[PDB]
């Protein structure tokens, strides 16, 4: 159990979990707030 | 050790030692391999048989006594959906709060023992459990229950794991039925009961 | 220095509606009511709107009826680069900040190089708030001076 | 030892002679005296300017609304004119005197009773120190001298620190209310307390 965190914890398997969430939350919100190419809130 | 296994004749791993009330020996990947996370899943294991008693008891009692004649509750798939005296939105916020306070000082409890269980406002209102994941108290044993000698609790545990295993594979089965079957579980029941050997999953 | 407002711009509502055609083109050929017929649609409502908001938050069209951006600082126009950019640096820093702060905490063991390779999760969870905060305590230790070193560079 | 987090352990640096020691700084923000030294003060200006400041938000709207004066709200107070007050003199006049005053201020805390040790007369004793950075009375600061340094230092700062938190909490809600109610911050309140359930900060999205 110890040796699966470790291996998940090595850099190549962080960096694809954590772009794909990376990846994931910029998708969302342009599906949201799509075009936005100003920041018309102040 | 010569306690029943889940596969009999077969060899348990070694952090299965038959000291946890339901250890028959079963983990064949060996998710609670290590001591710590097994702490953890204990827990896991734990509340989840918890849960889904009250859910088994949420869904089963009231869509029985529906079927027949007494009351009114609707199906617990649509349940949900049902407008209620406010928003679901607000009430699920609310549940948000009060759930996180009990999930929030049963966590610490989790972390560190003991650290929790005298109340914060009148301290004379101290919780009598020890034993992590059973809190004790005037509270949660309204007349002890709990308290006992061991090779009872072990019983009385394994009583409330046993259950709680029952519960969690029946809810999950409300759960798959309601949505290939058109109808409530009583009824997945009752087409079952008329042609045992015809209606089933092959419809 | 004469870009009229996209609201006004008859070239920037010129664009737009040859969009729409040109959209509204491919669509007379597929069923009133099949799934292609409802794709092209909900792209002809997501252009639609996306013309106006140019049209309404202050963009200004030359005469490509295209938006221009003012980067100079006019403060009539902060939201076009001045306010993404502050919000960029301060994403950016947080970044920085993070992983400074880590390199450091790892530097006082046996070998940072295997602490590197294979990151410790737990540790970098304890620090990844700590950027919040990084122009507060960036600016303190630049004050303090140990944002930097001296003369001591290789080897230690 | 009663922390914000009844499970976690203070930190070790929070021994607790600070009012308001509630072992409460997870980011690792004052794990340096100096810094800390520096941070303490801070939440002390903050929060007595926090304290008025409400207070001046709250109780202007409150006497308008019940009708027994009138006066703009504190959202629409900065473009009010009377007479005789150009925006922009209030402003360099207004910069001059709080200058005056935070840099000698800053001063005592930079060098502690370097301040009281000078020529200008009749003044140049009250404002040494109070004896504590942060509480400079004085029999000037403290007409009447109503302390006694040591002892309720303890139980007495514990209020006006506790009092503070919340009142800088207080500002904050009033800054993000009238952001997006558009409305005063009683209005606010008597909004929601007409229908609580539909008057909420998930309606107002
Ligand atoms: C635990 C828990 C479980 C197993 C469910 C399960 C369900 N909820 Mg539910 N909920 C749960 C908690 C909660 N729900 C809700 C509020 C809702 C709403 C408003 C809806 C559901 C709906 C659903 C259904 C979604 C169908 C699906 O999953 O497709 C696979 C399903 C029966 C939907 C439904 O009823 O569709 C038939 C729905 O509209 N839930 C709240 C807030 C009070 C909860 C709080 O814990
Ligand atoms: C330090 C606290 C402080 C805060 C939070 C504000 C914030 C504000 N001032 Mg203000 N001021 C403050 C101090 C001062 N102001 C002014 C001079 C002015 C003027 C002339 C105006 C404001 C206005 C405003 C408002 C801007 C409208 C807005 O933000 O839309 C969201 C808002 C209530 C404007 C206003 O009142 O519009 C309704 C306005 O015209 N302020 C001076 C003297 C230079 C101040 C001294 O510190
Ligand atoms: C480093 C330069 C750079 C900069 C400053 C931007 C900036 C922007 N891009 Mg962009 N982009 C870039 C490189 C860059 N891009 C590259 C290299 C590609 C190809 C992979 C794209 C492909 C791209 C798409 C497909 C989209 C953007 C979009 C956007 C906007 C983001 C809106 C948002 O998230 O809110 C913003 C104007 C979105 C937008 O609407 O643009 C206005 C959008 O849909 N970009
Ligand atoms: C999430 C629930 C959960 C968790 C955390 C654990 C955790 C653990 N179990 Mg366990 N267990 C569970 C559900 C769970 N169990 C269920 C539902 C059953 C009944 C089938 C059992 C039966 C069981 C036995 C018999 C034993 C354990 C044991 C252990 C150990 C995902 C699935 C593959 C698909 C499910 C979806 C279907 C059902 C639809 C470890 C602490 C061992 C132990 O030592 O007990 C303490 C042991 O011997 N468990
Ligand atoms: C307490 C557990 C329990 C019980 C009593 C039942 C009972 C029933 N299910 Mg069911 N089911 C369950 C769990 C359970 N299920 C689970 C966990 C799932 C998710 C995989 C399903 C999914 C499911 C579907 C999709 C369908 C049924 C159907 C039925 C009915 C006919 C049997 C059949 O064809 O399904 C056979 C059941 C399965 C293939 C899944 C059973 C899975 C359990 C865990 C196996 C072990 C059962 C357990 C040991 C029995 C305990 C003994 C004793 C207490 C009775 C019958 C009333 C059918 C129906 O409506 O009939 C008209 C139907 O279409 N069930
Ligand atoms: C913590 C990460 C970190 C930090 C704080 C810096 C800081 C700096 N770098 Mg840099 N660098 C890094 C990582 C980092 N580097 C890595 C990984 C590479 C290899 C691609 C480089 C390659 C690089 C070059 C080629 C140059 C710098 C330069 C600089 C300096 C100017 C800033 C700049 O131009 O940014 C440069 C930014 C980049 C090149 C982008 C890549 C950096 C990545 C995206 C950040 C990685 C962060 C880390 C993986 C996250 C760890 C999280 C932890 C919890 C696990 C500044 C001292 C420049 C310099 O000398 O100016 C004085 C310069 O020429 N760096
Ligand atoms: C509320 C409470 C309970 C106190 C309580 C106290 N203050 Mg305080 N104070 C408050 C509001 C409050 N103050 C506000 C709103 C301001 C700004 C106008 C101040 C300005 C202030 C100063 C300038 C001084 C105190 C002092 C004292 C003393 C005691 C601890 C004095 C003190 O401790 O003297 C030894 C002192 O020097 N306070
Ligand atoms: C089945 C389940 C978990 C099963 C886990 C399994 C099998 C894992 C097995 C293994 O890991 C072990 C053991 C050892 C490994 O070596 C091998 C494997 C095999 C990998 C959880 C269900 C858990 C089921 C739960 C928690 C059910 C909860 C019910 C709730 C919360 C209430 C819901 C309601 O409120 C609504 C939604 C609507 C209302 O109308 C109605 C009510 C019912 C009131
Ligand atoms: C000073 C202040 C407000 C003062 C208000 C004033 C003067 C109001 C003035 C006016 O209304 C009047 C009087 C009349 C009007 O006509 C004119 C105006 C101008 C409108 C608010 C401070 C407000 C300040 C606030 C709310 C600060 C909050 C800080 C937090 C929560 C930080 C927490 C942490 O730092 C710790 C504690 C520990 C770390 O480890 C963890 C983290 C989380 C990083
Ligand atoms: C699946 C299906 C489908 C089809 O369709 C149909 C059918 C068949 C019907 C179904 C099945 C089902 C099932 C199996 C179920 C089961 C359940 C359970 C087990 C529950 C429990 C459940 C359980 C439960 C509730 C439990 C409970 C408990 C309790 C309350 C307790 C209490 C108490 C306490 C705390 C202690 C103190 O001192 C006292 C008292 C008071 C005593
Ligand atoms: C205003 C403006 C402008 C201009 C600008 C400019 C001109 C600028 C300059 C600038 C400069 C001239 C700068 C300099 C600098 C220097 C230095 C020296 C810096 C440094 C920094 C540092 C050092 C940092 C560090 C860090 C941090 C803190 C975070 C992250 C991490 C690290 C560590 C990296 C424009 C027109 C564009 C537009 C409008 C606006």
């Amino acid at each position: 159990m110890r040796d699966i965190k470790t291996y998940l914890s090595v850099a190549p398997v962080l960096s694809t979990l954590w772009f794909g969430a990376l990846a994931g939350l910029l998708i969302e919100i342009n599906r949201l707030f799509p075009d936005a190419l100003s920041f018309p809130f102040f | 050790p010569e306690r029943p296994i889940w596969f009999p004749g077969s060899t348990p791993p070694p952090w299965l030692d038959g000291s946890l009330p339901g250890d028959f020996g079963f983990d064949p990947w060996g998710l609670g391999s290590d001591p710590e996370s097994l702490r953890w899943n204990v827990q896991a294991e734990l509340v989840h048989c918890r849960w889904a008693m009250l859910g088994a008891a949420g869904i089963f009692i009231p869509e029985l006594l529906t079927k027949i004649g007494i009351l009114n509750t609707p199906s617990w798939y649509t349940a949900g959906e049902q407008e209620y005296f406010t928003d679901t939105t607000t009430l699920f916020i609310v549940e948000l709060i009060l759930i996180g306070w009990a999930e929030g000082r049963r966590w610490a409890d989790i972390i560190k023992p003991g650290c929790v269980n005298t109340d914060p406002i009148f301290p004379n209102n101290k919780l009598t459990g020890t034993d992590v994941g059973y809190p004790g108290g005037l509270w949660f044993d309204p007349l002890g229950y709990g308290t006992g000698s061991p090779e009872k609790l072990k019983e009385l545990r394994t009583k409330e794991i046993k259950n709680g295993r029952l519960a969690m594979l029946a809810v999950m089965g409300a759960w798959f039925q309601a949505e290939y079957t058109g109808t409530g579980p009583i009824d997945n029941l009752f087409a079952h009961l008329a042609d045992p050997g015809h209606a089933t999953i092959f419809r | 220095a004469g870009l009229t407002p996209c609201k006004e711009s008859k070239a920037f509502a010129k664009r737009e509606k040859q969009s729409v055609k040109k959209l509204n083109s491919s669509l007379k050929k597929y069923a009133p009511d099949s799934a292609p017929a409802l794709a092209i649609q909900a792209t002809i409502d997501k252009t639609k709107r996306r013309f106006e908001n140019y049209g309404k938050f202050g963009l200004l069209c030359g005469s490509d009826g295209l938006p221009h951006l003012i980067v100079s600082g006019d403060q009539r126009h902060w939201g076009e680069f001045i306010t993404p950019g502050v919000l960029f640096l301060y994403i950016a820093g947080w970044i920085g900040w993070v992983g400074r702060s880590y390199l450091i905490a790892v530097s006082g063991e046996k070998k940072p190089a295997m602490r590197e390779i294979i990151i410790d999760v737990e540790l970098a969870a304890r620090i990844i708030p700590r950027g919040f905060i990084w122009p507060v305590a960036a600016y303190r230790e630049l004050i303090n001076g140990d944002l930097v070193v001296d003369d001591a560079d290789i080897g230690y | 030892r009663a922390t914000w987090l009844p499970g976690l352990d203070p930190p070790a640096y929070l021994d607790g002679t600070l009012p308001g020691d509630y072992g409460f700084d997870p980011l690792g923000l004052g794990e340096q005296p100096e810094d800390l030294k520096w941070y303490v003060q801070a939440e002390l200006v903050h929060c007595r300017f926090a304290m008025a400041g409400v207070a001046g938000i709250l109780g202007t709207d409150l006497i308008r609304v019940s009708g027994i004066g009138n006066l703009p709200v504190w959202f629409e107070a900065g473009a009010t004119k009377f007479d005789f007050a150009n925006t922009t003199a209030l402003f360099f006049v207004q910069l001059l005197l709080m200058g005056f005053v935070e840099t000698k201020r800053y001063m005592d805390f930079v060098s502690p009773g370097s301040q009281a040790k000078e020529g200008t007369f009749l003044g140049i004793e009250a404002s040494l120190e109070g004896l504590q950075p942060g509480y400079p009375g004085g029999p000037l600061f403290n007409p009447m001298g109503l302390a006694k340094d040591i002892e309720n230092a303890n139980e007495v700062k514990l209020k006006e620190i506790k009092n503070g938190r919340l009142a800088m909490v207080a500002m904050l809600g009033f800054i993000v209310q009238a952001s997006v109610t558009h409305a005063g911050p009683i209005d606010n309140l008597l909004t929601h307390l007409s229908d609580p359930f539909n008057k909420n900060i998930i309606h107002a999205l």
